């Protein structure tokens, strides 16, 4: 029985792959190379939205700690949710239906969150875009794969990754061209505001919005069609096919020679369904991990995990070292004066960075002043007046207030640590904030340069592998990126300005690419087409899992030493080498 | 039924019982111009009061129950120097064997000893952190029971707060006079108001408590938010019971502006001594007398009024068109001599139609004695906006929860001391 069903698979993907070579190379391919690269910039694109937009959203929505990290993470999580379900889904119901049905969800959700007032809403609605986009990778790269010959599938599928960094780079320069301008207060509803970043995000979710129109009008791939028992459209799909390659190559004159093609035998009610679903799932899930395939599946996830872990980890871990060094450059420039004795006079300033200690005064009345990381301590204030006070990042610590007076301030109670007031009246109070919110101001500008250098790194090692995928080979390419990606890890030791994390991070950027790569087109042709999208999609779930605990462990190691993060990455990426240098060869076969 | 009953005469203070006892006055004891019946003690050796029973009525028995009622406003206290300060106010032990009432921060005590030095205190407390507080520099009915058999029972306006076994105590004396005075407070400016001060031989149920504290309450005549007697020609400031978040604000003057609901309250604070709100803020809201023939300046009920408002320094008068859409119609402030025809006349209201005392309410109406309806606020469009309308008297005709239609009147007083 299962010598017969190996002998018809080998068989109806030698027949494929004889059709494809003789349809050829053309119009078609570069078609829906296209289409699909839109589909992967949407995808490349979504995974900056929330990071470009929490400096103003936490203030425009009033967010804490432990609210801004889970916004950072909720598109992981929405990811490793979507990635896995719809590549399950996609081996019975399509991957063109379900890439659509995706596409959709994520388009719909990220409208839909741009206008969303609240946190909690904000953040199920960027849960649920996050789970649309999920299966975009997975479901592009398998219905990519199904149109190519063995000839050219690792070129032809790494020139596919170039769409990524696009998208990257489109990101960075919306952000740069639209979040500037605060000065945009468009008006509807008294109660809400709309401000740019909003902006931001409706120009973000324009990509998944073309590409569920570019996909619209591409032809679902016949290798699918074929193992669901369906012949007559595969093969009106392969005709379709070799029409436009032909007619492109300038020859529309030949005829479609194939006439049979073998086809795999196949031998209340919406909760039926739903559980015929379900469980047909979950049974090419579990044959995922069969005999076959069981050493191949746990490499596979170990391969996925450990670079998955240690790229994300590096990539959050680098902003953060630069924001930390600049930090602390800021407050090594901090100015203190020890004591001031100050008598009737009004005061006027804007004060960044200063430190003002055991001061005493008597009868001041501080109007209109803006204050900036500026902190009073061991002061005494007696019968003073504070009027028209903004402050960000200022504390009013071991101070005592007699007889005093805050008319129209921001000085709320949490400012007055250990701080004694008598007799003191608040009187008009401005609105903010209960908590601490921090400010960023034109710092953000190089924080999108940074990004975009970071995407541009991957520009040349993208090209390389391009040229040089199917001359070496994907476990070659593979191991020999991994292992500069290990030497990086290691020389990240030898930098300690911003300069140099640019310089890093740019590097790493710029080798791992390679290795991504490489990985991509080894999972797609390392699976048959009966279970290929499940696969990628329980690999890329584990991939987006690995991201949240590498995330969150690099974080958590910001400011403390530059020793932990080395070796973490160095360990992982060495036993990701390992791993992969153990895999089988899969170039030169066919898509079986 | 009562024994001693200190009530305010020609420029004494005289027992109304049937007993004669003797009462002596220090020189540096006050009383309010207004409500010279209200006896005011300051921390100081000269204001004293001592009262002097007769031997046939001196409390030394065992088995004898017995019950007192007063009247005390205790302002704020202020700075860290006033907790841990118990001091005495009303004392009646000699030779370590009596009854005495004493204040502390945030508490008003009643202790009670026999001959065997066996103490009995029952203390009701309240707190100082509140935004808006019902005993803070508030007038208070303090009622306190004796049944030597079960308990003491202590009762704040009315309702029972704590009580205590004291079966287990002896042979309680009391002393042949009475104290007045404050006693042992290291505060050397505070001072307390006390008024109608009762003894009976007998323990008071909660029938006589609350049928005494309405025979007590004046309830005929309107109150501020310190419980004295409202007047004319003063301003007060408006404060709403079920809106106490904001304060009455205008923005135009004129038929064209309203007066609406301005918040929030700002906050004075003492870093753990009291955490108030602002009291003293909004437009001022001052009384003047049209057709009451009463020469004092006191506010009665069902008196018809009109309502000056203080607007940066300017009196203006409440009044609103009678005839505009709806029955909730809005409030203005308008120029005195141009108002012309539209309602102006206001009747105060303290008591209900049963005499049940209430808050202040104000009931508008025109110049054909037609009820435009009581005031209060309605929203419009995220603006509490003040209006009188008729949809109060209604609830009150079905017995319903009326919503606003509560004012209280809050006058500058020194035992609050905020800074305006
Ligand atoms: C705290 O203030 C109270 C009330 O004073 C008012 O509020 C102050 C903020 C300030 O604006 C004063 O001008 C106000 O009159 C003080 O208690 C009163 O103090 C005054 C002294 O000017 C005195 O004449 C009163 O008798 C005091 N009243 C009482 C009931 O004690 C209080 O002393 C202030 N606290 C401290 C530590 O100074
Ligand atoms: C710099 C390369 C790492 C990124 C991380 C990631 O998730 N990448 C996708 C590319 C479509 C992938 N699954 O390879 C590339
Ligand atoms: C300084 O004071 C003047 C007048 O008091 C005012 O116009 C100006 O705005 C103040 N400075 C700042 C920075 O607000
Ligand atoms: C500052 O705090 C210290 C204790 O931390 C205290 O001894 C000192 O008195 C404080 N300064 C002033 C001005 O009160």
């Amino acid at each position: 029985g299962e010598a017969q069903r190996r002998k018809e698979r080998e068989e109806l993907a030698q027949q494929y792959e004889a059709i494809l070579r003789e349809c050829g190379h053309g119009r078609f391919q570069w078609t829906l190379y296209f289409v699909l690269g839109l589909a992967l910039m949407a995808d490349g694109v979504e995974v900056f939205v929330v990071g470009f937009v929490l400096p103003s959203a936490e203030k425009d929505m009033c967010l804490s700690d432990s609210n801004k990290g889970m916004l950072g993470l909720i598109v992981y999580l929405g990811m490793m949710v979507g990635a896995f379900l719809w590549g399950g889904l996609a081996d019975r119901l399509g991957r063109r239906q379900c890439l659509l049905i995706s596409l959709s969800v994520n388009s719909v959700f990220a409208f839909f969150s741009s206008f969303v007032q609240g946190y909690g809403t904000f953040l199920f609605c960027r849960l649920l875009s996050g789970v649309g986009i999920g299966g975009s990778i997975p479901i592009v790269f398998s219905y990519f794969s199904e149109f190519l010959a063995q000839e050219k599938r690792g070129e032809h599928l790494s020139w596919l990754c170039m769409f990524w960094m696009i998208g990257g780079v489109y990101a960075a320069a919306m952000a740069w061209a639209i979040i500037p301008h605060y000065g945009w207060s468009f008006q509807m509803g008294s109660a809400y505001q709309f401000h740019s970043w909003r902006v931001f995000v409706l120009v973000c979710a324009f990509p998944s919005v073309f590409a569920i129109g570019a996909l619209t009008t591409q032809p679902e791939s016949p290798r699918f069609f074929l193992e669901n028992g369906k012949h007559d459209e595969a093969w009106m799909v392969l005709k379709q096919v070799h029409d436009t390659n032909m007619r492109a190559k300038g020859h529309p004159e030949r005829v479609f020679s194939v006439t049979h093609i073998k086809t795999i035998h196949q031998e209340q009610r919406w909760g039926v369904r739903a559980l015929s679903l379900g469980g047909q799932v979950w049974g090419n899930f579990l044959s995922c991990f069969g005999p076959e395939y069981r050493r191949i599946t746990l490499m596979m996830m170990g391969v996925w995990f450990t670079m998955s872990f240690s790229y994300y980890g590096l990539t959050v871990w680098f902003p953060d070292m630069i924001r930390h060094l600049q930090a602390v450059d800021y407050a090594s420039r901090t100015k203190v004066f020890p004591g001031e004795r100050v008598e009737h006079v009004t005061f006027n300033f804007t004060l960044e960075n200063q430190i003002h200690r055991g001061g005493q005064y008597f009868n001041d009345k501080f109007i209109g002043l803006r204050l900036k990381s500026v902190s009073f301590e061991d002061s005494l204030f007696e019968e003073c007046y504070f009027e028209d006070v903004t402050s960000s990042n200022t504390f009013f610590r071991n101070c005592t207030f007699i007889n005093t007076v805050f008319y129209n301030t921001d000085l709320f109670e949490y400012k007055f640590v250990n701080s004694r007031l008598i007799n003191s009246t608040f009187l008009h109070n401005k609105e903010g904030c209960p908590l601490d919110v921090t400010g960023t101001g034109e710092g953000a500008y190089m924080v999108y340069f940074v990004s975009f250098l970071g995407t541009l790194a991957v520009l040349p090692g993208n090209i390389v592998s391009a040229l040089l995928m199917d001359k070496i080979g994907r476990l070659r390419m593979l191991a020999g990126s991994s292992v500069m990606s290990c030497v990086s890890c290691f020389f990240l030791s030898f930098g300690n300005s911003e300069s140099a994390m640019i310089a890093l991070l740019c590097l790493f950027g710029g080798v791992s690419i390679a290795s991504w790569n490489a990985l991509d087109v080894l999972t797609v042709e390392l699976y048959p087409s009966d279970k290929r999208t499940t696969a990628f999609g329980f690999l890329n779930a584990l991939c987006k899992l690995a991201a949240v605990l590498g995330i969150s462990i690099f974080t958590s190691f910001v400011g403390i030493t530059k020793a932990a993060p080395i070796l973490f990455a160095s360990a992982a990426l060495a036993l990701g080498s390992s791993l992969a240098l153990k895999l089988p060869e899969t170039r030169g076969q066919v898509l079986q | 039924t009562s024994i001693l009953s200190i009530v305010y005469k020609k420029d004494d203070l005289i027992d109304l019982s049937r007993y004669g006892a003797k009462i002596n006055i220090g020189d540096r004891v006050y009383y309010d111009s207004i409500d010279k019946n209200q006896i005011k003690l300051i921390n100081l050796e000269s204001s004293t009061i001592e009262v002097i029973l007769k031997n046939a009525i001196v409390y030394n028995s065992m088995y004898e129950n017995f019950s007192t009622s007063f009247w005390i406003k205790i302002p704020k206290y202020f700075s860290k120097i006033n907790l841990n300060n118990e001091y005495t106010i009303i004392n009646c032990i000699e030779n370590n064997s009596g009854w005495k009432v004493s204040l502390n921060y945030g508490e008003i005590i009643w202790t009670l000893q026999d001959n065997k030095q066996n103490i009995q205190r029952v203390v009701f407390k309240y707190s100082q952190m509140v935004n808006i507080s019902d005993y803070i520099n508030r007038w208070i009915f303090v009622t306190i029971t004796n049944n030597r058999l079960t308990k003491s029972k202590i009762y704040i306006n009315g309702r029972l707060i704590d009580q205590k076994p004291i079966s287990n105590l002896g042979n309680i004396h009391a002393s042949n006079k009475i104290m007045f005075k404050l006693d042992g407070c290291r505060d050397p400016r505070r001072y307390i108001m006390i008024k109608y001060f009762n003894l009976f031989d007998k323990e008071l149920n909660e029938k006589e408590i609350k049928d005494l504290y309405d025979s007590q309450s004046n309830s005929g005549i309107l109150k501020d938010f310190w419980g004295n007697y409202l007047q004319y020609d003063k301003p007060y400031y408006m404060l709403n019971l079920f809106d106490p978040n904001k304060y009455v604000d205008v923005n135009n003057i004129g038929i064209r502006g309203y007066m609406y609901l301005k918040g929030p309250r700002g906050s004075v604070v003492t870093t753990n001594i009291y955490l108030n709100s602002t009291l003293y803020e909004g437009t001022k809201f001052i009384i003047k007398k049209y057709a009451s023939g009463n020469e004092d300046n006191i506010v009665r009920n069902n008196d018809r009024v009109y309502i000056n408002v203080v607007v940066k320094n300017k009196e203006y008068r409440l009044a609103t068109n009678a005839s505009q859409a709806g029955v909730e119609k809005i409030l203005s402030a308008l120029e005195i001599p141009d108002v012309g025809n539209l309602s102006q006349v206001v009747v105060m209201k303290s008591k209900d139609d049963q005499g049940i005392r209430n808050k202040c309410k104000m009931n508008l109406q025109d110049n054909n004695g037609n009820d435009i309806g009581f005031i209060g606020f309605h929203l419009y469009d995220n603006i509490a906006k003040l209006v009188a309308s008729n949809w109060y008297n209604r609830q009150v005709g079905k017995a319903s929860r009326t919503f606003g239609c509560s004012w209280e009147f809050i006058p500058v007083d020194d035992g609050w001391g905020e800074s305006s």
